[PDB]
């Protein structure tokens, strides 16, 4: 589970 | 450049055309064309630029990452020597990738940070300014390696202080800025203390204030405040 | 159009670049889009605009005049009948020039005229007008030709009007306006006396006022009015 | 000899 930086 | 005969309006239409066709390239090469015909972008244009070149340069990164582990692997003990390819080919993905990250800055810098006086567009740049820096410094391996992550540092702080003075907490810039500092201290700045408190008083403030938002704003915003809670289910 | 996506200066640049390389369809077609960008034009501009326009014309009018040439001839008695073929040909020639005429007088229309204030823009546009229908003229048989002529001959009266009242004798466009009106009426209006007494007017109040002039306006001047006496010496 | 009109 990769970490969510600002992304659609 | 190449996008100095084209009209500003049919660059705008051709790099929504470009986004449908999932044509990214050549969505950031019109973005760049539209940006220097000098004016200021509006609201939807700024988030053309932002997507076009945030997919850019996210298939480069992800790239890098791939090759990055393959050359890591290569230095382990009783790894068997291969020659110079792996390292030669992933610098040729990072030195695309800085090129991209420096064309992005450069934009920035000449002139949209400093004819940007509203802070919904003065905070969006600054963010892109601090996300750009970021990427070089997942990269950075060298002597001014410190100065790339304060440069990233101080654009995300100067956004932070703008977004805190002029924006509600559940604006979406103000709570992707946050949510892109916090990965920042994370894995940047070697901060996770700093990156767990950010995302957790961010998520709380903008809890605080959805009473105040609309059916469509509410959804804007607690799709963002569930990143942020993401991040601080994988980093708790 | 085909133009709407480029930008006006790199359609003017690229019209004066098909004027050197002697293209003038391409220059006619970068000028038609700059025209449609909808701002008024230079006095470089409306050269580059007429130039482009003169010159296609202009070829298709020589076309057309030895196709007709050879169609009179095939008509003449004792001549062998060959077919449909060089009506049918003339008749595309002229179609096409028609077209063209027609492309012009759109513009000048929609909107150049209504636009232009200034003596210069209003009579050089004006002459335009006059100009087009006077080619429409040449080739004019049927039942629209009198208004043709008329269109011709009111364009050209109003630029007359406009020029007398408002530019020196000696001006270029004022000159170049009595030329061509002074051609209207000897060889379209079937007026040679009204064309020989325009052009010696024309001609006699431009030498009584050369002496206000510096050398390069004088040589200027001086050029047209030769055409002037060209005309006065194989008329008289 | 054909007669002039505004031509360059
Ligand atoms: C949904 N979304 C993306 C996840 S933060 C946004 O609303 C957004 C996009 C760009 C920036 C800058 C801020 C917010
Ligand atoms: C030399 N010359 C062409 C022969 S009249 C001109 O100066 C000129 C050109 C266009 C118009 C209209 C008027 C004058
Ligand atoms: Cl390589
Ligand atoms: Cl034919
Ligand atoms: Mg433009
Ligand atoms: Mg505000
Ligand atoms: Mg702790
Ligand atoms: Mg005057
Ligand atoms: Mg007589």
């Amino acid at each position: 589970r990769r970490r969510k930086s600002c992304q659609a | 450049g190449a996008m100095g005969s084209m009209e500003r309006a049919s660059l705008i239409q051709k790099a929504k055309l470009a986004e449908q066709a999932e044509r990214y390239e050549d969505m950031a090469a019109f973005m760049k064309g539209a940006v220097e015909k000098g004016e200021e972008l509006s609201n939807e244009e700024r988030n053309l630029l932002s997507v076009a070149y945030k997919n850019v340069v996210g298939g480069q990164r992800a790239a890098w990452r791939v090759l990055s582990s393959i050359e890591q692997k290569s230095n382990e003990e009783g790894s068997e020597e291969k020659g110079p390819e792996v390292r030669e080919y992933r610098e040729k993905v990072e030195t695309e990738l800085q090129g991209v990250c420096d064309t992005v800055l450069g934009l920035l810098d000449s002139h949209l940070i400093k004819e940007a006086g509203d802070a919904e567009s003065r905070v969006f740049y600054l963010k892109m300014k601090g996300d750009y820096y970021r990427y070089l410094a997942e990269v950075a391996t060298g002597d001014d390696k410190k100065r790339i992550i304060d440069s990233a540092r101080s654009a995300y702080q100067e956004a932070m202080d703008i977004s805190k003075k002029e924006m509600p907490p559940t604006n979406p810039i103000r709570l992707g800025l946050a949510l892109n500092f916090s990965v920042f201290h994370y894995e940047i700045a070697n901060s996770p203390e700093e990156a767990i408190s950010l995302a957790k008083t961010t998520f709380d403030e903008a809890m605080a204030d959805l009473h105040t938002l609309s059916e469509d704003s509410y959804k804007d915003s607690t799709l963002i405040m569930q990143l942020l809670r993401d991040n601080l289910t994988l980093w708790t």
